[PDB]
């Protein structure tokens, strides 16, 4: 839950993710 | 669904809240 503008970046609703990109397709997780 | 909408419109430091999966 941190809008990491004060610290590959993708922003989820659970926070921001660093180190992982975003993929259009979906698979069982 | 309309019943789902009617149900939805009836229920209202250091302590974070994790979002559901
Ligand atoms: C993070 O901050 C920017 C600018 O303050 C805002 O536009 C953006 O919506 C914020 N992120 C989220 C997930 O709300």
């Amino acid at each position: 839950g941190v809008n990491c503008t004060e610290v590959n970046v993708f922003q989820t609703r659970a926070g921001c993710l660093i180190g992982a990109e975003y993929v259009n397709n979906s698979y069982e997780c | 669904s309309p019943i789902e909408d009617l149900l939805f419109n009836k229920v209202t430091n250091g302590l974070t809240v994790l979002p559901p999966l």
